[PDB]
């Protein structure tokens, strides 16, 4: 649970996904 | 249309 | 997942697939929240008004998937059910009303680069996320469209809509346990859930500590990607009181 919500192939090794910003970007 | 798992999990 | 794009990989690493033994084929989406607890829409397991009521024996849970249909050797994992536990509450007579249960594993499952849990939000990030216009995801092996079906997992971002556009959308009784989500007709860009996608993660990724919440479970709507219709959600944050009751007593 400690590292929940951390994907090993995107924040675990700081990538992002290809619409991850989309999110993002929507939070104002 | 599913490939088949390995009968283990079906045991 | 009707007008989405393929996953990549190990974008969604909680996606769990629950697959019918007998015959095999996919049942539901569902969520890993923890190396022994998955988390899926009560419908998935029990609806009635279809003749739908599996038990722990008729199921596995298969995590770590990505293609749809193949068996995906050294990846993905297979797990037993050990117990299911349905919201006592759970209204499929009428609306879906706590479209929410759990299932514990039998044995652990081993996290790795394609299967690691996923967040489930506190008070404070559902009250700062849960937002008109904020988009989140939904991911899913179900169909194509409303009436074929993926070769690999589907992804969606879909923006929450505001709650009298969801009331207004439909006849059905709207509750506080449920949120809708979707483009409106002006908006342009489509997408939606769909039958298959059932009992899988709707998520937002929280800009305060860069971490993946599971907002909601795929639940219901009238048919998919329809104009004017939106996709329906359980709101976990507010069932997250049994969710913790449930793990506490039995796990
Ligand atoms: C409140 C309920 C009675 C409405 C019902 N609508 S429905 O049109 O039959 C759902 C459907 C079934 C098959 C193919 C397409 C769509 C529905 O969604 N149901 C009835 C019982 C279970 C649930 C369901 O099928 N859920 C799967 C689902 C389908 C569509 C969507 C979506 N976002 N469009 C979400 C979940
Ligand atoms: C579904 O199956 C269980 C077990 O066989 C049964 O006891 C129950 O009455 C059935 N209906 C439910 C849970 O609504
Ligand atoms: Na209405
Ligand atoms: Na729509």
């Amino acid at each position: 649970e400690a590292d929940c919500g951390l994907r090993p192939l995107f924040e675990k090794k700081s990538l992002e996904d290809k619409t991850e910003r989309e999110l993002l970007e929507s939070y104002i | 249309d599913f490939e088949e798992i390995p009968e283990e999990y079906l045991q | 997942i009707v007008e989405g794009s393929d996953a990549e990989i190990g974008m969604s690493p909680w996606q769990v697939m629950l697959f019918r033994k007998s015959p095999q084929e996919l049942l539901c989406g569902a969520s890993l929240i923890s190396d022994r607890w998955v988390l899926t829409a009560a419908h998935c397991l029990l609806y009635p008004p279809w003749d739908k009521n599996f038990t722990e024996n008729d199921l596995l849970v298969r995590i770590g998937k990505h293609s749809r249909t193949r068996y995906e050797r050294n990846i993905e994992k297979i797990s037993m059910l050990e117990k299911i536990y349905i919201h006592p509450r759970y209204n499929w007579r009428e609306n879906l009303d706590r479209d929410i249960a759990l299932m514990k594993l039998k044995k652990p499952v081993a996290f790795s680069d394609y299967i690691h849990p996923v967040c489930l939000p506190d008070r404070e990030t559902a009250a700062s996320l849960l937002q008109a216009g904020y988009k989140g995801r939904v991911t899913g092996w179900g169909n194509l469209k409303e009436t074929g079906q993926p070769s690999v997992l589907q992804v969606v971002n879909l923006p929450i809509v505001e709650r009298p556009v969801c009331k207004d959308s439909t006849r059905i009784r709207i509750t506080d346990n449920m949120f809708c989500a979707g483009y409106k007709p002006d908006e342009g860009k489509r997408g939606d859930a769909c039958e298959g996608d059932s009992g899988g993660p709707f998520v937002m990724k929280s800009p305060f500590n860069n971490r993946w919440y599971q907002m909601g479970i795929v639940s219901w709507g009238e048919g998919c990607d329809r104009d004017g219709k939106y996709g329906f959600y359980t709101h976990v944050f507010r069932l997250k009181k049994w969710i913790q009751k449930v793990i506490d007593q039995f796990g």
